[PDB]
């Protein structure tokens, strides 16, 4: 029921919004599970792991370069902007809204959201392999040798770039190979971020889930922390619920239509 | 520290 949510929305002093791939998918971003089926012919195993980056950093960078460049034509959808506007409107009332997102596309930041937690990192940050510095990087193309590269057609000539010409660390005494500041399969989440999110999710008195479900990662880590304190949880996703056993609040349909009415 | 997708 809508007005039952809206009652909580009016009371709530500290909202936490967890976002998944559904929200990014409604902006046309390829997310390798739903839209953009696969890239070239490859799978996560030779693309999104530390092993695969050690074996073939050209191919991984080719892949991540593609995903940076597609963002120039993908824009924030109404869910992204409704959240961001809501944050600002509530923040000025002395009411917090924070975003915990699995998404690496920075669409929340482009929408206007400020208090964001990127638990899988960002396409537009680089971590250096030598010294470990993290830098924002929206340079297109990220490095000369990748210009026009990373084409998605399964029969494209591999760029096969010499490693010393892949993106390197601008701090001159280093010159380390960079990588996307992204959380790959088989790596761990950052401990400092998880603590901060624990703190926020303990503070919160209304938790939203958008583009994913509470059963599945990453919402399942914390939605037990919030629900166990009697905090209401609201899902805005595309999956249905059972014939009889409803959710407490669940709004089926696209986030672009469901969410902006909810947060006005 | 937490494995993303909990491993698989
Ligand atoms: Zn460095």
């Amino acid at each position: 029921d809508l007005t039952a949510f809206r009652e909580h929305f009016a009371k709530a002093k500290h909202i936490a919004i967890i976002t998944g791939a559904g929200v990014s998918a409604e902006s046309g971003v390829p997310t390798f599970r739903g839209p953009g089926g696969f890239w070239r012919k490859w799978q996560a195993q030779d693309l999104a792991t530390p092993e695969a980056f050690s074996r073939d950093p050209s191919l991984v960078w080719e892949f991540y370069h593609y995903r940076r460049e597609v963002m120039r034509s993908k824009m924030p959808n109404p869910a992204h902007l409704a959240i961001a506007e809501c944050e600002a409107r509530l923040g000025q009332q002395g009411r917090s809204v924070v975003i915990i997102t699995q998404n690496i596309d920075e669409l929340h930041h482009r929408a206007g959201s400020k208090h964001v937690y990127e638990i899988h990192g960002s396409l537009f940050k680089t971590r250096c392999m030598s010294c470990g510095e993290v830098k924002a990087n929206h340079k297109s193309p990220i490095c000369p040798a990748l210009d026009g590269k990373g084409a998605p057609d399964p029969n494209t000539k591999e760029a096969r770039i010499p490693v010393e010409l892949l993106p390197r660390c601008e701090r001159k005494s280093c010159n380390g190979l960079l990588r996307p500041h992204v959380v790959w399969f088989g790596e761990t989440l950052d401990s400092d971020i998880l603590t901060a999110v624990e703190r926020e999710l303990e503070k919160c008195d209304l938790c939203l889930v958008v583009g994913t479900s509470s059963i599945v990662y990453p919402a399942a880590m914390f939605a037990p922390q919030v629900a166990s304190r009697g905090v209401p949880v609201a899902e805005f996703n595309m999956e249905c619920t059972p014939a009889t056993q409803r959710f407490k609040y669940h709004f089926e349909g696209p986030c672009g239509s469901t969410l902006p009415p909810a947060l006005e | 520290x937490v494995l993303x997708e909990y491993g698989v």
